[PDB]
């Protein structure tokens, strides 16, 4: 009832009830506050003030001071800085276009007849206005602030933009009415209360906990804020931004008078890893927060993907009980501690993780479980990590109820229920799976759908990066979904098909693996393994070794990702789970082999000389593995693969040596002999060991393509293209060592290689090789320094490549027409020319202004095919008189002074 | 009760099977029994027993079980005639057009029975005939497709048709890409049809028919998407004030992101995605809204990750995030508190983004209400500053930036629903534009952010009430833009009125169809409000005048269901109403404008004009042409000699010869536009052709005056020399494309596309062009023979006309082979009436027998129709 | 058409080969003139910008009915910076 809120009003508006000095009110609105009022306090708070206002002998009274009807203009009659402004939104016109070289405020009066015969179904005069024709020439304050509290009532934000408007100018009057100790004493109860908000908003609704946050901004002494009050507003508020911003401004606005800062370093840093920005919290740590070599050393490897050496560095400062100070800080280690952690969630190491997860509680070697209750700080910190281990343990098959156990001693719990059916409903739901419970699950994932669009859809549009962060769990539960739905349904027990069909959606339903970080993949391939596991129990072609085959596959996918994405410490846990289980199959073995050798490839970039070469010798003697032999001669695709990992291999190690060629020497004696070994080149020169090997790789790569050629032309691309493509790298790295090197002694050895390689990118570029596109140019060069015998093979070729993918390189084939390698373009662009004219115009138009031809048969051909097609744009020529029509456009003056440069 | 109802169908079984033993005769009576039955539950009633009730009656009916046995495909030729009835019932149906962009059907009856056929069909066709259905599904599409060209706004038939695709893809007609590949095309090409008729569309016609295209084949729809990503985004961005639309939508982004190559469609979807952020952008404070809310996040899971980042792509954010951006970078809008013994001060600016999103918006009629209060006076405080003129050396600052993001409001909430807000509002508006014309100079930034709004308003694509009331403020601007200044200065330059013009013009030659519209709106709206200073018309008039001709030819490419033909006559019209006045002023040569393309000169009259409109006079574009010859027929007798058309034309003429007319009625066009130039048409076919036809309905036209009239003499018409039209396109067309449907050019010229089989959304107006042309062509040729006693002699050298006979016997033996397919007796049955007139120019012809050389010569037959008595 | 007569008629003029907007294509997947947007007009609006060169800023209106605004450098070789794009896109 309004009323009520008005009788209520009666004495709370009393001169002594609520103090009529603005100042002293406001001190006293902040009596104000009980938790029951949040949504609305503001808005209520505010509008006291507006009464006060009214006995202001002015509040009454015009605002305006003469007859804003009467007496005024603007102009515009500048060269301001706000007019380049104004005519990149969109110019106005100016236009003085010359050919060559009635009482003052009054208004064309009425002439009411009218000079026509109408449309149908006298002199000037001048007068000044109706009291209809122009505004309120004077409004008073009053009317401005009166209508505005009803509805400021109904839209908060409003009401939170006001207050902090209000607020901010009210201390600003300072020492014409306030002194020092006035100001400040105030300030302390101010700052105290600001605090009393924060502890006690019990619903953080964010129009309110933000406004006293944006308050907080605006004056130097409101900065001492508690640096926890802070952030527990600002994570349930989903107030980070601001949290962030008061934070910033203290530590600055606070910067000269250190214990506090490091308090609000760490508060600081906490919001930003709700919201996903990382990269800060390393400048935060590596250069201010961090004080020790481990510390950035830790995080060094890390940055670059490699958490195993990090995780130990961590461990090893955690456990270091002695320093050249006794003292790195209680934070410094705070943060080791969680770092630590993190290292273990990506590298899979659930063993340690939920050890460590738990070590550091307060010496619960018999294992409390429930401590976590005893702490926000605990139940934020290590809570998921735990669950996460245990969970992915007990899904790898291990055993241990204490999960289920301490879970249902939660549920006893109204908070050790709630925040588990919020946050973790995806876990909920999959122990009642691990329960053979379909509703329960069903349940909670059908929750968990719910719980993701309103936490989504919470988050701001501006917080891309956490947006992104929750959205990939989708698939999860989605799959989750599917695979309940599928297991509900008793029709899919009977037939092998739906199954056989299911495993087929899974595998076109990965992630991806450029862009997925490492621990999400792990969760859809776990969790997938583990319904498998499931469908292989209500079982049990053989469905069961089909599974395995899945099994295996997806193992094999991930373990590709770790590879793309350089989780190789990881990449050595799953080669581990599978080096000797994979021998079992064939084409599994296989499979194997080849993943390891790549995965060895890939380590074998990031890193010095031997190391690199010992990175790979241990590749060779898989790959002289030859039981094998029997399906390679079967399985013509795994053997050019074969043989490109192996010509790659010897590749890299000639590579190696051809660097740094006595560095063989860094080598423990026994492996520089297999080295020197199986070159085979034991007239033991480094130089002729590394032609040699050069030679032994080829051998591998062109019987490689060549296999790759050879039954291979569906109506799998990909490995036809790496193939060629991996040919030509090396050819062009040794056209290169020949180009670079005035003494060239291999020169019978590079003697196909030219030729070679546009037989190979021309089969490529068919194929729609866009890195051969990417590259094309060479060819271009390359023909230059080897005229004798490309010309011929090329030209024959090059009329079998699709037009369209050259018109990226048009400029440098239109630029060549004269030269008499025109005679392989020549063809090329004329057929360019008949399919896009518009393409090729203006790089012709530019080389045509350019070329000279020889007077010789040669150059006439070309001058005459260059006029074939000359005449053959100039129908075009129609239109491009356009060209002429923009060049009216350029200053005179300034092509003048051009001419005359 | 109930059970009764199984003897009810056995008993209406059983009579069924008795006719069918009659043996041969049987079909078209029992085909028709059926009909006049399903009259009754198709007008049987419903509100928005029913169109639900007899169904399972005519099921059990059109399913061909045991019931014999206790023959059995001739319960399924039952629901053949199903369809060979029911479509052959399109040729029962009858409605067009009486009762800003809405029309009504003249005849209700034939629609609202009808749309319960539809519905009641919404179970009568969906089953897969138990895989009989073959010759439906070609004749049946194809059918309702060449029909449906009757009328947009008809959802029903994209209904049916949907239906009929859907059943299709379960009897997978269309797989492996002849019937089949037929219909493949069909449909194919229809991919270039409601998918670019789009762009018009409205409600539930819109709705019914993306259902449509959203149920198309994957198969097909493997051909460069760009049609239907338009189609999915309307989906999606539509269906949430219209919920089980989005879920179509569901169907066929499934169903796609199976059956679709997943290359091909990997580039594509970043396009898609992001308009399924607005599914999930709030907890709001047919199956249920929230199966929706739910199934989008069904869908982005089982899409995959791989695809399903794209919904977080940057190019998500623009079209909402220019809402998180500052109005200005000051804080403008400066106001010192009254508090009783002391002032703080307030930034008001802030408050603006919030109040007017509020003021426009707001649901709640109490807080909406006041909210207004709350703007109307803010309004107030801009206009303070604005003349807070200090006494101090700061001028009072910019509010561009402000006005711009302000004033445009001002006009939503103007044209806005309510009366009581619209009743303050209204008002302001006037006050605003009083107040804000009142200035001396070119480019006043304010005057220009107001005018644009205006402008940025009556464009608007959707909202008539604004372009409406913005009409209002347009005058209401001009007006006043007259009100405030000295005759003296206003002659020296008439400021705002140039600052208007130009901005007129711009509008007037936009590409886009409504940027025009617009501009003709408010052209009409201040016609009676121009044309009152002399310097006005003295200065503007024929730059006025000539662009909107070109912003009437730039119309011809679109439909004219947008209106803008009739807008633009009007827009015409109102100066040629002006002009038969102030000719007298305009004959003296003087200093105007330089309307866009003359020779520049030191001054300008009537003249100029005129013969800038008879080098107008054989341009392709229709109502440019029909405007060109009126408007100069009103525009000779009053240049200074006053004199007859054909008087005029003897003096240039007799200067220029016939030469220089034919190289305007044939070189037609811009610059040398060549137009005399037949033979590269009768050479190089594409649907150029069209163009080629259009330029010879021109040059026909042009000669379908100034003979017709009797104003050039027919033996210098038809000159010696270079009258290449008449003289062979004409002729050709008769011998070589007239007696032949398109393939006939689409052979020879260019070519016709695929294995030559393309749509009737060409072959319609390829048909329907051609059948023009002829017209043209028989009513210009009388008008020859009906001028002079000697023109049959000019064109006796083109003595094979006999061609045009065996047009002409075709023309009224079976004209149906050639024009009736259009189907509306408007054009249709006047044809006729206009073809018989010329056969008396030709029974009064000396030429009379060899209509009996076509007809009576062969065919006269007398007893052949009474042969026929006993089966007619 | 103080600047420069000709935009200022630039128009549909039929029999005629349509000009595409400059620089549509790029080198991938068949490309597509009959997608490539087609000139229609220009802004009358031209603006000079403060450099040296005053090079001018225009509008090309498509027959897509957006615009698509352009700087003009004239007597000036552009070809440098444009395979620094070549290179940015690689």
């Amino acid at each position: 009832n309004p009323g009520l809120q008005l009788i209520i009003r009666n004495f709370w508006s009393h001169e002594t009830r609520l103090p009529s000095n603005t100042l002293d009110r406001l001190l006293a609105l902040n009596s104000l506050y009980s938790p029951k009022i949040e949504v609305h306090f503001l808005s209520l708070a505010t509008n006291f003030l507006l009464e006060m206002t009214s006995m202001s002998p002015d509040y009454p009274n015009p605002m305006f001071e003469h007859p804003l009807s009467e007496c005024e203009f603007q102009e515009y009659t500048i060269d301001s800085d706000w007019r380049f402004r104004s005519t990149v939104l969109t110019p106005m016109f100016v236009e003085t276009q010359a050919s060559q070289g009635p009482v003052a405020g009054q208004i064309r009066a009425t002439q009411q007849q009218h000079d026509f015969t109408l449309t149908q179904t006298q002199v000037v005069l001048y007068r000044s206005y109706r009291h209809g024709d122009l505004p309120d020439i004077q409004i008073k304050h009053s009317s401005l602030i009166t209508p505005l509290q009803a509805v400021a009532q109904r839209d908060p934000i409003i009401a939170k933009q006001l207050f902090s408007s209000l607020f901010s100018g009210i201390l600003k009057e300072m020492d014409k009415f306030k002194t020092l100790s006035e100001k400040n004493n105030i300030t302390q109860k101010l700052l105290q209360d600001f605090n009393r908000f924060l502890n006690t908003t019990f619903s953080f609704f964010p129009p309110f906990v933000s406004c006293i946050q944006d308050i907080s901004c605006q004056h130097a002494a409101l900065l001492s804020l508690d640096p926890a009050a802070v952030s527990a507003g600002c994570l349930a508020s989903l107030q980070q931004p601001v949290g962030i911003r008061l934070l910033e401004e203290a530590l600055l606005r606070l910067l000269p008078a250190l214990p506090p800062d490091v308090l609000r370093w760490v508060e600081l840093a906490k919001l930003y890893r709700s919201i996903g920005e990382y990269d800060v919290l390393r400048g935060i740590f590596t250069s201010e927060i961090g004080t020790k070599q481990i510390t950035q050393s830790a995080l060094l490897a890390e940055a670059r993907s490699d958490y195993s050496e990090a995780a130990k560095q961590y461990d090893e400062a955690l456990n270091k009980q002695d320093w050249v100070d006794g003292e790195p800080t209680e934070a410094e280690k705070d943060f080791w501690e969680l770092a630590s952690l993190d290292c273990y969630n990506h590298l899979a190491e659930w063993k340690s993780l939920e050890y460590c997860s738990t070590a550091s509680i307060d010496s619960e070697n018999p294992p409390d479980l429930n401590k976590i209750w005893s702490e926000p700080f605990y139940q934020e910190t290590y809570l998921p990590y735990m669950i996460r281990s245990k969970l992915k343990l007990l899904l790898q098959g291990e055993a241990d109820q204490s999960l289920l156990t301490f879970i249902d001693k939660a549920m006893h719990g109204e908070l050790q229920k709630a925040i588990l059916e919020l946050h973790y409903s995806q876990e909920l739901s999959l122990l009642y799976l691990l329960q053979d419970d379909v509703d329960r699950a069903k349940y909670y994932i059908q929750n968990g759908i719910q719980s993701f669009m309103q936490n989504y859809s919470s988050i701001d549009v501006l917080l891309h990066q956490s947006r992104l962060t929750k959205l990939q769990s989708v698939q999860a539960l989605t799959e989750i979904q599917e695979f309940i739905s599928f297991i509900s349904k008793q029709g899919n027990l009977s037939s092998q098909v739906p199954l056989k069909r299911l495993l087929n959606t899974w595998t076109n339903r990965y992630p991806d693996a450029k862009m997925d970080p490492m621990n999400i993949w792990d969760d859809i391939i776990t969790n997938r393994c583990f319904f498998l596991s499931k469908i292989e129990e209500k079982l049990t072609e053989d469905i069961s070794s089909l599974i395995r085959s899945c099994k295996f596959s997806m193992k094999m996918k991930m373990i590709d990702s770790a590879r793309k994405q350089n989780n190789f410490s990881l990449a050595m846990k799953l080669l581990k789970e599978l080096h000797k289980e994979s021998k079992t199959r064939d084409d599994w073995l296989v499979s194997w082999v080849q993943s390891y050798c790549r995965l060895s490839h890939c380590r074998s970039r990031s890193q010095g000389c031997s190391e690199q070469v010992l990175t790979v010798l241990k590749t060779v003697s898989l790959l002289d593995e030859n039981n094998v032999s029997s399906y390679l001669s079967k399985n013509i695709l795994a053997f050019r693969d074969q043989n490109i990992l192996l010509g790659t291999t010897y590749r890299i190690i000639a590579n190696a040596l051809s660097s740094e060629p006595a560095c063989l020497a860094e080598i423990e004696e026994d492996k520089a002999r297999r080295i020197l070994e199986l070159s085979g080149s034991s007239s033991e020169d480094s130089e002729k060991v590394i032609a040699g090997l050069y030679q032994r790789a080829f051998q591998h790569l062109s019987e490689a393509v060549q296999a790759a050629e050879e039954e291979a032309q569906p109506p799998p691309a990909a490995g036809v293209i790496d193939a060629y493509m991996t040919l030509a790298d090396f050819c062009d790295q040794q056209l290169r060592k020949e180009e670079e090197n005035a003494s060239v002694i291999d020169s019978a050895e590079l003697q196909a290689y030219p030729a070679l390689v546009v037989e190979k990118m021309l089969k490529a570029l068919k194929l729609n090789s866009n890195e051969a596109r990417l590259k094309f140019p060479r060819l271009l060069q390359i023909i230059e320094r080897y005229p004798e015998e490309t010309l011929s093979l090329m030209t024959k070729e090059i009329s079998s490549v699709p037009c369209w993918q050259f018109i990226s390189w048009i400029s440098h084939m239109v630029a060549l027409l004269d030269k008499d390698q025109a005679v392989a373009v020549q063809h090329s662009v004329e057929e360019i020319t008949d399919n896009y004219p518009q393409a090729i115009v203006y790089p012709f138009i530019i080389s045509s202004e350019s070329y000279s031809f020889k007077d010789t048969s040669t150059g006439h051909k070309n001058k005459e095919f260059v006029a074939r097609i000359k005449s053959k744009l100039d129908q075009g020529g129609v239109i491009q008189d356009f060209i002429n029509a923009l060049d009216q456009l350029s200053n005179p003056e300034l092509l003048f002074k051009d001419w005359s440069n | 009760s109930p059970k009764m109802q199984l003897v009810c169908c056995r008993a209406i079984v059983k009579v069924f099977l008795a006719l069918a033993a009659k043996g041969p005769v049987l079909r078209n009576c029992i085909s028709t029994v059926v009909h006049q039955g399903l009259i009754r539950i198709c007008s049987k009633p419903v509100v928005l027993p029913t169109y639900k009730d007899y169904v399972d009656l005519f099921r059990h009916l059109l399913s061909s079980d045991q019931m014999m046995d206790s023959s059995e495909s001739l319960n399924h030729l039952l629901y053949d005639e199903f369809v060979k009835s029911v479509l052959k019932i399109v040729e029962k149906l009858d409605l067009t057009l009486e009762i800003a962009a809405n029309l009504h059907p003249a005849k209700p009856k034939d629609f609202s029975a009808f749309i319960n056929l539809v519905e009641f069909c919404r179970e009568i066709l969906p089953e897969k005939q138990a895989e009989f259905f073959e010759p439906w599904v070609y004749s049946f599409s194809y059918e309702l497709i060449l029909q449906s060209t009757r009328l947009p706004l008809i959802s029903g038939f994209y209904k049916l048709l949907s239906i009929t695709v859907r059943n299709a893809k379960k009897i997978k007609y269309f797989e492996g890409v002849p019937e089949k590949y037929s219909c493949f095309a069909l449909f194919v090409k229809f991919g270039k049809e409601v998918a670019v008729k789009m762009k018009q569309y409205k409600d539930e016609l819109l709705a019914s028919c993306l259902t449509f295209l959203l149920s198309l084949p994957h198969n097909i729809i493997e051909l460069d998407v760009r049609a239907y990503v338009p189609a999915l985004q309307m989906a999606f961005k539509l269906g949430l004030s219209y919920t089980p639309l989005a879920e179509v939508g569901l169907n066929a982004l499934e169903e796609w992101s199976i059956y679709i190559d997943r290359h091909v469609m990997q580039p594509y979807y970043k396009d898609i995605l992001p308009c399924l952020d607005g599914y999930l952008k709030t907890s709001a404070l047919a199956i249920s809204l929230e199966e929706i809310r739910i199934r989008v996040v069904q869908m982005l899971g089982s899409l995959g990750g791989q695809i399903n980042k794209n919904l977080l792509t940057v190019t998500s954010s623009d079209e909402m995030m220019k809402s998180y951006v500052a109005w200005d970078r000051e804080k403008r809008l400066s106001f010192a508190v009254p508090f009783r013994e002391m002032k703080p001060v307030i930034f008001l600016d802030v408050f603006l983004p919030r109040v007017t999103e509020l003021a426009l918006t707001a649901s709640d009629r109490q807080t909406k209400v006041a909210a207004c209060e709350l703007l109307h006076s803010m309004v107030m405080f801009m206009l303070g500053k604005a003349t807070q003129m200090p006494e101090g050396g700061q001028g009072a600052p910019p509010m561009y930036q402000l006005y711009k993001r302000t004033f445009p409001v001002l006009l939503r909430l103007a044209c806005d629903v309510d009366q009581v807000t619209r009743q303050l509002y209204e008002p302001l508006v006037m006050q605003l534009i009083h107040w804000f014309t009142n200035n001396k100079k070119f480019e006043s930034q304010d005057t220009v952010a107001l005018l644009e709004a205006i402008l940025d308003g009556i464009v608007d694509p959707v909202d008539s009430t604004l372009r409406d009331f913005c009409g209002r403020c347009i005058r209401e601007f001009l007006k006043w833009s007259i009100k405030q200044i000295t005759p003296q200065q206003q002659e020296k330059s008439p400021v705002n009125t140039k600052s208007l013009f130009k901005r007129l013009y711009s509008l007037a030659l936009h590409p886009n169809a409504f940027k025009r519209l617009g501009a003709s709106l408010a052209f009409n709206n201040i016609y009676r409000e121009f044309r009152e200073e002399e310097s006005l018309v003295e200065q503007f008039v024929f730059e006025a005048l000539v662009i909107y001709m070109e912003s009437l030819a730039l119309a011809h490419a679109d439909e004219k269901s947008l209106g803008t033909i009739q807008q633009c006559c009007d827009a015409i019209d109102h100066l040629c109403r002006i002009i038969e006045k102030k000719h007298v002023s305009l004959n003296k040569a003087k200093k105007r404008r330089l309307p866009r393309g003359f020779p520049p000169s030191a001054s300008l009259c009537l003249l100029d004009l005129v013969k800038w409109l008879l080098a107008h006079c054989g341009r392709p574009q229709t109502e440019c042409r029909h405007k060109s010859i009126e408007l100069f027929y009103k525009f000779v007798p009053l240049l200074p000699g006053n004199r007859s058309p054909n008087l005029w034309l003897k003096d240039v003429l007799k200067e220029e010869g016939v030469s220089f007319l034919i190289n305007t009625f044939e070189g037609g066009g811009c610059g040398q536009p060549s137009g005399i130039l037949a033979q590269p048409t009768l050479l190089y076919s594409l649907q150029a052709t069209l163009c080629w036809l259009d330029l010879l309905l021109a040059a026909l036209e042009c000669y379908n005056t100034f003979i017709g009239e009797r104003t050039v003499g027919a033996l210098q018409v038809l000159g010696t020399e270079a009258q290449s039209s008449l003289l062979k396109a004409v002729a050709f067309f008769l011998e070589s494309i007239a007696m032949h449907d398109i393939i006939a050019a689409e052979k020879c010229f260019g070519t016709g596309a695929a294995g030559n089989r393309t749509s009737p959304q060409e072959g319609e107006r390829y048909n329907y062009s051609k059948c023009t042309v002829v017209v043209r062509i028989m009513e210009f040729t009388t008008t020859l023979l009906n001028t002079s006693p000697e023109g049959w002699k000019l064109l006796k050298k083109d003595l094979c006309n006999t061609h045009l006979m065996r047009v002409l016997v075709q023309t009224l033996c079976e004209p149906a082979s050639i024009g009736f397919n259009i189907g509306d007796v408007q054009v249709m049955a006047h044809l006729p009436d206009v073809c018989v007139n010329l056969m008396k120019a030709l029974k009064m012809s000396p030429y009379k027998d060899i209509l009996e050389t076509h007809l009576r010569e062969k065919i006269t037959a007398q007893s052949i129709e009474e042969l026929c008595a006993v089966n007619l | 058409k103080e600047c420069s007569p000709w935009m200022s008629d630039f128009k549909v003029e039929f029999l005629r080969n349509e000009l595409e907007i400059p620089g549509q294509y790029d080198g991938r997947g068949k490309p597509l003139p009959e997608y490539h947007v087609r000139i229609a007009g220009f802004d009358e609006r031209v603006t000079v910008m403060a450099s040296l060169r005053r090079p001018k800023r225009i509008i090309i209106r498509g027959h897509d009915e957006r615009e698509h605004p352009f700087l003009v450098k004239g007597g000036e070789d552009l070809r440098q910076d444009q395979r620094v794009e070549q290179l940015f896109q690689v």
